[PDB]
């Protein structure tokens, strides 16, 4: 966490994720709920900074750690914050036209939403999943669209 | 039947008409049947009942796939899209996806990539409605039809 805070000063988001991977490794070995909560909140601020930098790719890598922790912890409001941020990240990935990153952001968002069971989140997630699929259809990449289908349809299948 | 508005009788007649045309191997009756199906669909939209319109379009593709009249296929696809738009306004996503199932069957013969694109766009509108209804089997069907619409591009 200290290394991650130093990375939050320094602005190297790859270094930040490298630290965060070890952070979840230790936290998952411990099983301490507050340590997990802290790691998740740190990952959230790392992502918030990565969005200011426009680095949606590393933001999704951070979100992948965030769900890894949150799935153990069951902090419902943290799962909500994560899901909201995952959609914010996906919206930037749409604006960048990086539908691959956007679909990965949805894949994370639905994973978290399935733990949370928050119906408004689930419907907002599925809504954006169709928006992502619409833009992936405007790009016309068939294999990406098979994924956009698979994710959005599975999300609807939970919602 | 069209002038009477008794459109079930128009669907029945169209089915026998293609039966006769196919059992004969008729060289052109297909064209007349499809042009009549376009008229039937136009009226079925004014009558609101898209389920007749799709059953008529079912005959329309059965014929048009023999015939290869490109402008007729294009008109038929346009009508199938219009039928889907009305079926969505009626909230009948099941009829909407079956309208798209016909649309892609025909567009696959025609090769109109902009029609395939418009079919996929419409399929997304259908999926949005299917999500909003929780008709997720219809979303599954809409996704299969979209996979056809993408894969044939």
């Amino acid at each position: 966490l200290a290394e991650a805070i130093a990375a939050i000063l320094e602005g190297d988001v790859e270094k930040a994720v490298r630290a965060a991977q070890e952070a979840v490794k230790a936290a998952k070995e411990a099983g301490d709920n507050d340590m997990l909560r802290a790691v998740a909140i740190a990952a959230l601020r790392i992502a918030k900074e990565a969005e200011k930098q426009g680095n949606v790719e590393v933001a999704v890598k951070a979100a992948r750690v965030a769900v890894e922790a949150a799935k153990q912890a069951g902090d419902n409001d943290v799962l909500r914050k994560v899901a909201e941020q995952a959609l914010r990240i996906a919206k930037e990935a749409e604006k960048q036209g990086n539908v691959e990153v956007a679909v990965k952001a949805a894949r994370v968002a639905v994973e978290a939403a399935k733990q949370a069971g928050d119906n408004d989140v689930l419907r907002k997630v599925a809504e954006q999943a169709l928006e992502i699929a619409k833009k992936a259809a405007e790009q016309g990449d068939v294999g990406v669209m098979q994924k956009a289908m698979d994710v959005a349809l599975r999300a609807a299948g939970q919602a | 039947a069209i002038l009477e508005g008794d459109v079930e009788k128009a669907v029945r007649a169209a089915q026998e008409a293609v039966k006769a045309a196919k059992e004969a191997g008729d060289n052109d009756m297909l064209r007349a049947v499809a042009i009549a199906a376009l008229r039937i669909a136009k009226e079925a939209e004014k009558q609101g009942n898209v389920e007749v319109a799709v059953k008529a379009a079912r005959v329309a593709v059965e014929a048009a796939k023999q015939a290869g009249d490109n402008d007729v296929l294009r008109k038929v696809a346009e009508q199938a899209l219009r039928i889907a738009k009305e079926a969505e306004k009626q909230g009948n996503v099941e009829v909407a996806v079956k309208a798209a199932r016909v649309a892609v069957e025909a567009a696959k013969q025609a090769g109109d990539n902009d029609v395939l694109r418009k079919v996929a766009d419409q399929a997304l509108e259908i999926a949005k409605a299917a999500l909003e209804q929780g008709d997720i089997d219809v979303a599954q069907k809409a996704m299969d039809v979209a996979v056809e619409a993408l894969t044939q591009a």
